């Protein structure tokens, strides 16, 4: 997170804004980077916490997962094209809906 | 990954040439872009979609004359003698001065715009040569000053941390 | 001996300020002390949004 | 402020969110306040009776909403790629930051709007336009460790608020490219210590609200004016435009320190060539501030006969004189100050 | 130096008390007075209190200085015949006189600094006020643009010199040495166009013929020993550099001073004409101190001391002819031996002190001055001669077509001498042939 | 006396400024004693004053 | 001292004594600058000079309060931040190490000879 430059009453009520500590499954993890932000500090933290960091930037923003899932796309449309897979086992067995 | 990008000293001088005329060419593109991008809006605006493309080729084509007349004369200077110094560098800014002249058919211009370009290539040279840095990353970044951590005027009360300093 | 004196006083604070100059050298590198190049960020706010959460979870029902 | 008491309670809710703005830790607490300090401040600057005024409010409301607007766009994407607040390396979103802040702020080459405006204000909005709407932009500015970005902004912003203010006589044009000149300093500074930018615009403030003081006073919105201001002591008015000598720079007037601590601070930190960039450019701005001391540095002039007496206000001149003794024998106070240390 | 300096302190009052314009004088010469009694200095740094102290160098600069502006009271009578401003007058110049006096006693550069900057807004003062012609403005603004363009960058020298070394006293630094180029042009430009240089002289003659004699005098006398002294400071840790580059600056200096030299034999003005020979003189102090010759300090800071008093002189003659004459040039000013027979005297008795004058201290300053540019080279024999040769041709045509010949024949009745004038001559000239007597207290500051 | 140190380089430095004032006035009594002996030995100084020269 | 230790450099021993001036130049200062604004005011506004010393002697006494107490805060705020640099010294060790003193008979410089 930012800091507050020249800090006073009023960021109390602006710091509580968007956090990810209100029923969402990677706030923990956000909460483990902010402790090491309020340990090491905002610049210490920057190469201290590159761990933590990337954890909680690739569980929110789902970066890694994403680009897992578009490569496992693009190569199967890819085996298509190329002739290696059947057009009529294009697709794999569908989940059952009340799966996940 | 390809030949524009590259920069003017990844190579002793004198070693390489065309890196040498992309990397100056490319600052001279930059500059006279954003030169033209804040001429032909703002003052003397063409109104036409082809003496706008006027007004950038006469802004930046010079500016391509500059880096590749300066380029080329550093590149014989250093080429000729043996030892690498700071006049080559003058001679370099002359050239550049002679290819403002060119421009603007006004060989006063011509001369003066060389020595202020010679006195900025031997300062290069110099700092090339020397050392130091024009604009370095600056090692002294005050974020505050004492008590940074003690002037924490917040009427909300903290609640107890998940971090200890103590070692288990 | 005057001379000497203010010779002596104006070497001791040459030297406290070439060492005071190095300290904040290698304190700006590393960010390491809580005084002059610290840049304060608490997780004051985060505790107290999840306390607050941990509250409005008993007051969830009717 | 004046004539109203709104226009006092338009000053506490432009305080309030000038203070929102510089304290909050996110972005979008900091827009909200952006979009407080604007709303409090398009009223401030809005007169039926002045044709002007009401273009100069349109122009100040353009420039900060197409300003507000890009500055939202680019902490989105902030938060889209980079999910904290901030970034840990420096990418182009941060740049698109920064130049949404320069235009907030008016420096070049986004300072286009800013004397353009200031012919349609009166003296004290214009004071409050080149302080304290400056306090706001520049603090965010703060949180971005971008070094090209704003070391062309530095030089533009030297070099146009220096050779911009030769061309106009009128004293608030005039003032307005010599506020974007000290704004390259204060920006030149915000890159190696934020204390020093404090000094800097602390004091930058007190000659600004010093200067405009005997302006606003005695309504003297051209250079002539100066010319035909009838003092009763020609002394008086040689010591009163001293203060122009002080904003420029000369010691051992006050204000040569913040400049001379800004020196200091970047010579330690090893920057010389934008510093030297920046010697020529004070220069060119004492250069215009010495034809407003043309009209006392002479001791006699052909002056206009018909008025005889000058009229002031009792509190506003009564607070002027103590600063400007502080603008003159200010270097006295260099052992009380503590900040430096 | 605390109790010269709170001397004039609460000297400064009596500008607002009425009618005090002689005693303000009679108490500055007072304190002229104390300041002789106060010799004792030597080599080091003496007298030490609050950060200010002097070696013989500033003592000799300091009491230059105080009787400049003594005389500089005496001189300008006609502030106070015609109440023109005599306050704010006497004001500036007790205020400029503790400028001067607090960058002289400065044993840390950077006062130095400060004040000689600080020293440059009373000189734009008398300069902006107190002049008589409409190129006043033309003529401060060449004053502080020349000062400020290269004294700006000094400031950044200043500040990477005591990164390097951690403090800015004189002694201190004198133990290190360096070997950069930009710190050297910093160091040096600022001295190089604040004393005149051939290629940077043009502030000085627009300072001077538009300056008031009480504004002229402190740009003859002092304020370009200001960057002499800064030099004096500065040549002892710029050694090495100052080797690798001094011959540019000795052949720019040598050649002019035999231009400028030329120049003043096709000039019609006379206070132009003194205004050129300000930067012959001291053309031979600064091609005198870029050799670091031990004959070359000592003589360039008698021939400082020596010509700032002539110079201040000189300048004094050509505001008495000017009075009286209403405008000043050669072909109206031509032989006033008719008209004013006892000025003459004080004419020749200082217009030969431009030149080599037998027993006063401008010859003995030029001849120690001569010694360290032989002793450099050969080859500036030949550019030395030329020099002192046109030097003695332009300042006798000065005397010889402004005191002799035929009169006007077209000007008006004019007032003769007064007892204040040539009480003003006598302590510009008799200062010139008595400090002789004691010229170690001139010659040697090591 | 050490690098830093600038109290002993005072004294080092003002006793080599006296040593250096004493050796000029040694070689200028001397240029004395040899100056006396050409005005002493007025028409036989080739021969008197060869070994003080 | 055969070594040049950090810690013996930064810790004030007590030789240095206090000028005379030390503990009382910011308040006699801070009231001669509000007096001089009094006079100043007073000679704006067209009255003679000493003619309200109501305002003189209020105007001193702001200045000799705040000149005390903004020198108290400065002397804490230097003896802090002292002690900040003593702290940061004895912190980390191993950068600022203790370096034997070096004599000039053990320095080949070059020196710099004219002619
Ligand atoms: C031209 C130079 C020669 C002129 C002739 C006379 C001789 C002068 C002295 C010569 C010195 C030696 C020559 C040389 O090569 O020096 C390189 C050297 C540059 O430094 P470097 O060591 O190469 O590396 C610098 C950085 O570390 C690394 O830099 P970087 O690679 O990170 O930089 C990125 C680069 C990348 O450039 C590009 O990407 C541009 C080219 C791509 C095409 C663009 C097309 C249009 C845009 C499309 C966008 C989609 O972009 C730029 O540099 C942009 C520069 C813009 C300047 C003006 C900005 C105005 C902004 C206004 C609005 C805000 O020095 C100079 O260029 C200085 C000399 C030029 C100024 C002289 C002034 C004299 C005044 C009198
Ligand atoms: C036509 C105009 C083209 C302008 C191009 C500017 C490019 C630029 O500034 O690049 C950054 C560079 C940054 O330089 P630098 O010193 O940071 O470069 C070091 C680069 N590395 C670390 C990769 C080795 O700016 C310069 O080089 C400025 C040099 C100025 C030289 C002239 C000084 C005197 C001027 C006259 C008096
Ligand atoms: C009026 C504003 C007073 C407070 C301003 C302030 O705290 O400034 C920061 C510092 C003290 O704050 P600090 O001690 O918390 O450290 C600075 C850290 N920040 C800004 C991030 C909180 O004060 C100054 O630099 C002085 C500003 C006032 C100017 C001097 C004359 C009075
Ligand atoms: C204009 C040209 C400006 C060039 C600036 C170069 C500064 C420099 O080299 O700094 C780096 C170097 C830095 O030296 P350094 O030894 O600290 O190097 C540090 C090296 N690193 C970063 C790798 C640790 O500065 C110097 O060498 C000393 C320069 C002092 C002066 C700086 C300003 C120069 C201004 C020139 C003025 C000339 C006088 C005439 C003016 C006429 C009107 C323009
Ligand atoms: C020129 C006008 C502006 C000058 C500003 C600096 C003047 C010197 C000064 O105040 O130094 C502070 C220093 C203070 O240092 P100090 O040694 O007294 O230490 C006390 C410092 N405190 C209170 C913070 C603990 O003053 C002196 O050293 C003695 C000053 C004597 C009086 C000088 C008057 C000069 C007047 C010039 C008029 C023109
Ligand atoms: C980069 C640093 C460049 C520093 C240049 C310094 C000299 C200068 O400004 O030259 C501009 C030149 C002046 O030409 P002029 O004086 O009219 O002479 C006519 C006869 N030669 O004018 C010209 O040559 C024409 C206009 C300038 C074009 C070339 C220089 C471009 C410099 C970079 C501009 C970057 C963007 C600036 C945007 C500003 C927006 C307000
Ligand atoms: C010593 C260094 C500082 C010198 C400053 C003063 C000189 C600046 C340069 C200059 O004036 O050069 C002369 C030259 C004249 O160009 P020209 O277009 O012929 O002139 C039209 C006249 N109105 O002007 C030019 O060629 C313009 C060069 C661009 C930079 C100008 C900087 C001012
Ligand atoms: C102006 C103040 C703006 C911020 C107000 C705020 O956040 O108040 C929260 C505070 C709650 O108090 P609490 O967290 O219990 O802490 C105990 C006291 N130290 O509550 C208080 O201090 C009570 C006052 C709350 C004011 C709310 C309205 C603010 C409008 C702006
Ligand atoms: C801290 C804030 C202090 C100020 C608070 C002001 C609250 C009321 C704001 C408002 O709009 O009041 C309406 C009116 C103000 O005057 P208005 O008619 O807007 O202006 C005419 C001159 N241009 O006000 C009135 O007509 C009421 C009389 C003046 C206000 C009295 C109450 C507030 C006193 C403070
Ligand atoms: C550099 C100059 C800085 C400013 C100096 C201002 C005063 C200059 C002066 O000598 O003014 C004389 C003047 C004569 O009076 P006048 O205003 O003409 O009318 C009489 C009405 N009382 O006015 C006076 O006599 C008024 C005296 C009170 C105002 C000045 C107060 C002291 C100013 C600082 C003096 C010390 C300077 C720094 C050390
Ligand atoms: C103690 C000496 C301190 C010296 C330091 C500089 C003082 C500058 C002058 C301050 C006083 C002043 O401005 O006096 C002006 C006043 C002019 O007299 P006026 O009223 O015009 O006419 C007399 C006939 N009715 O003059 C008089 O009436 C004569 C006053 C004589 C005593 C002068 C000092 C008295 C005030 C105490 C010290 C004030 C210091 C102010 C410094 C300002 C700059 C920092
Ligand atoms: C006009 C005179 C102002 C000063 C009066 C004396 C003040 C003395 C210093 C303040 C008290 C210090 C106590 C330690």
């Amino acid at each position: 997170s930012l800091t507050p430059f020249l800090r006073l009453p009023l960021t109390d009520l602006t710091g509580c804004l968007i956090n990810h500590q209100t029923y969402d499954k990677c706030g923990k993890f956000e909460m483990k980077m902010m402790e090491c932000f309020e340990a090491y500090g905002l610049e210490r933290g920057k190469r201290e916490c590159a761990d933590l960091i990337s954890d909680f930037q690739e569980c929110v923003g789902m970066q890694k997962q994403l680009m897992r899932f578009h490569a496992m796309r693009n190569e199967r449309y890819k085996q298509w094209l190329k002739g290696e897979r059947k057009g009529q086992e294009f697709f794999a067995d569908p989940p059952r809906v009340d799966a996940y | 990954m390809s030949l524009l990008r590259s920069k003017y000293y990844d190579h002793p001088d004198g070693e390489d040439a065309f890196g040498k005329i992309v990397a100056t060419n490319k600052y001279a593109v930059s500059a006279g872009v954003a030169w033209s991008m804040f001429d032909v809006l703002t003052l003397s605006k063409p109104q036409g979609y082809l003496p706008t493309l006027g007004r950038f080729a006469y802004n930046t084509g010079p500016l391509m004359g500059m880096a590749t007349a300066f380029t080329l004369t550093t590149l014989v200077a250093t080429n000729a003698r043996g030892k690498d110094d700071k006049i080559n560098y003058l001679i370099g800014g002359f050239a550049a001065g002679g290819v403002f002249g060119a421009w603007k058919h006004n060989h006063v211009a011509g001369l003066c715009a060389g020595l202020f370009l010679g006195i900025a290539g031997v300062i290069k040279k110099m700092s090339i040569e020397q050392g130091w840095e024009f604009f370095p990353n600056t090692p002294i970044k005050q974020y505050g000053g004492l008590n940074i951590a003690g002037n924490d005027w917040t009427i909300m009360a903290d609640p107890p941390k998940n971090w200890t300093t103590e070692k288990p | 001996e005057k001379s000497l004196h203010y010779l002596y006083e104006e070497n001791e604070k040459a030297q406290i300020r070439l060492l005071e100059d190095e300290v904040r050298r290698k304190m700006s590198e590393r960010n390491d002390y809580q005084a002059y190049y610290y840049r304060p960020s608490v997780a004051k706010y985060h505790r107290i949004s999840k306390e607050a959460a941990d509250e409005l979870e008993a007051l969830r029902g009717d | 402020m004046f004539n109203n008491s709104s226009k006092i309670l338009f000053i506490t809710i432009m305080i309030i969110g000038t203070l929102i703005t510089v304290t909050s830790n996110s972005w979008l607490g900091a827009w909200m306040g952006l979009e407080i300090n604007l709303l409090s401040f398009i009223p401030l600057l809005s007169d039926n009776n002045n044709l002007m005024s009401t273009e100069a409010s349109l122009k100040y409301f353009l420039t900060q909403v197409l300003a507000s607007t890009v500055l939202l766009f680019s902490s989105i994407l902030l938060m889209l790629k980079n999910n904290m607040n901030n970034e840990i390396n420096e990418s182009f979103t941060s740049m698109i930051i920064m130049s949404a802040l320069l235009l907030k702020s008016g420096a070049a080459p986004f300072h286009f709007w800013f004397p353009n405006m200031m012919e349609g204000l009166t003296w004290m909005n214009a004071l409050m336009l080149m302080t304290w709407q400056k306090i706001a932009p520049l603090m965010l500015i703060s949180y971005l460790n971008i070094k090209y970005l704003l070391l062309i902004s530095v030089i533009l912003s030297v070099i146009i608020g220096a050779i911009g203010g030769l061309n106009q006589t009128s004293l608030r044009k005039l003032m307005a490219f010599s506020s974007i000149n000290h704004l390259g300093w204060m920006l030149s500074s915000l890159m190696i210590s934020e204390s020093i930018w404090l000094i800097y615009f602390f004091f930058y403030s007190f000659l600004s609200f010093v200067l405009t003081f005997m302006f606003n006073i005695f309504k003297l919105f051209h250079l002539n004016q100066l010319f035909s201001w009838f003092v009763n002591s020609k002394i008086l008015k040689f010591t009163l435009f001293m203060n122009f000598l002080s904003l420029g720079g000369l010691p051992p007037f006050l204000g040569f320190l913040p400049k001379w601590l800004v020196i200091q601070q970047l010579t330690l930190c090893n920057q010389y060539f934008m510093l030297t960039l920046m010697m020529m450019s004070t220069l060119i701005t004492l250069f215009f501030y010495l034809r407003i001391c043309y009209s006392a540095f002479m001791m006699n002039y052909f002056e206009n006969n018909w008025i005889m007496k000058m009229n002031m206000n009792s509190i506003n001149y009564n607070m002027y004189m103590i600063m400007t003794f502080f603008s003159i024998f200010g270097l006295f106070l260099i052992s009380l100050f503590y900040f430096m240390f | 130096m605390l109790k010269i300096i709170f001397f004039l302190l609460f000297l400064i009052p009596f500008c607002f008390i009425n009618n005090m314009y002689w005693m303000v004088q009679i108490m500055m010469f007072f304190i002229s007075f104390i300041f002789l009694l106060m010799n004792n200095f030597m080599n080091y740094w003496s007298e030490i209190s609050y950060f200010l102290g002097c070696d013989m160098l500033s003592y000799g600069l300091i009491l230059l200085s105080l009787w400049i502006c003594s005389l500089m009271l005496l001189a300008s009578e006609m502030i106070n015949k015609h109440n023109n401003y005599k306050n704010l007058f006497l004001l500036n110049i007790i205020i400029l006189l503790l400028l001067l006096i607090l960058t002289f006693s400065s044993m840390s550069l950077f006062m130095f600094y400060l004040f000689f900057e600080s020293s440059l807004i009373p000189t734009l003062f008398l300069i902006l006020g107190w002049g008589y012609q409409p190129e006043r403005l033309q003529a401060g603004l060449y004053l502080l643009f020349y000062t400020l363009l290269v004294s700006l960058p000094m400031l950044i020298g200043i500040f990477y010199v005591m990164n390097k070394i951690g403090s800015m006293n004189f002694y201190l630094m004198n133990n290190f040495m360096f070997n950069y180029d930009l710190l050297y042009f910093c160091l040096l430009c600022a001295f190089l166009v604040k004393m005149p240089m051939f290629l940077v002289h043009l502030w000085l003659p627009k300072a001077h013929v538009e300056a008031p004699v009480s504004g002229s005098m402190i740009l003859a006398g002092i304020m370009l020993k200001l960057g002499g002294y800064g030099m004096l400071r500065v040549i002892s840790f710029l050694q090495l550099m100052n080797l690798k580059y001094s011959f540019v600056w000795i052949s720019i200096s040598l050649v002019g001073g035999v231009l400028v030299s030329l120049v003043c034999l096709r000039q019609t003005d006379l206070k132009a004409l003194i205004a050129y020979s300000s930067v012959a003189h001291m053309g031979i102090v600064l091609s005198g101190l870029l050799t670091m010759t031990y004959w070359g300090l000592c003589g360039s800071y008698t021939l400082m001391i020596a010509h700032g008093l002539c110079s201040s002189g000189l300048f004094c003659l050509a505001n008495v002819s000017y009075e009286r004459l209403g405008s000043r040039s050669m072909l109206i000013n031509k032989g006033l031996l008719n008209f004013m027979p006892s000025m003459t005297l004080w004419w020749f008795l200082l217009s030969s002190a431009n030149m080599a004058a037998p027993p006063t201290l401008n010859l003995l300053g030029e001849i120690s001055l001569l010694n360290s540019i032989v002793s450099w080279s050969w080859i500036s024999m030949i550019l030395l001669s030329f020099l002192s040769f046109f030097s003695a041709a332009y300042t006798l045509y000065l005397y010889s077509f402004s005191q002799h010949g035929k009169l006007f024949s077209g000007v008006y009745s004019f007032s003769s001498g007064k007892i204040r004038e040539y009480l003003l001559m006598l302590l510009h000239w008799l200062p010139l042939n008595l400090l002789i007597l004691k010229s170690e207290s001139f010659m040697l500051w090591l | 006396c050490y690098t830093d140190d600038a109290v002993c380089r005072f004294e080092a430095d003002q006793q080599f400024r006296r040593d250096r004032m004493v050796d000029n006035e040694i070689v200028n009594i001397l240029r004395q004693r040899f100056e006396d002996c050409t005005l002493y030995e007025a028409p036989d100084h080739m021969v008197k004053c060869r070994p003080l020269m | 001292s055969a070594v040049n230790d950090p810690l013996e450099l930064l810790t004030n021993k007590g030789t240095h004594e206090p000028s005379f001036l030390s503990p009382i130049w910011n308040p006699i200062a801070c009231g001669v600058a509000g007096v001089g604004a009094a006079i100043f005011i007073n000679w704006g506004f067209r009255k003679p000079v000493f003619s309200g010393i109501q305002k003189h002697i209020a105007f001193g006494a702001i200045g000799v309060g705040a000149g005390a107490y903004f020198d108290q805060k400065r002397n804490e705020y230097l003896a802090k931040r002292d002690a900040v640099l003593r702290h940061y010294i004895e912190l980390h060790p191993d950068d600022f190490p203790v370096k034997e003193r070096k004599t000039y008979g053990q320095v080949l410089e070059s020196w710099v000879p004219v002619r």
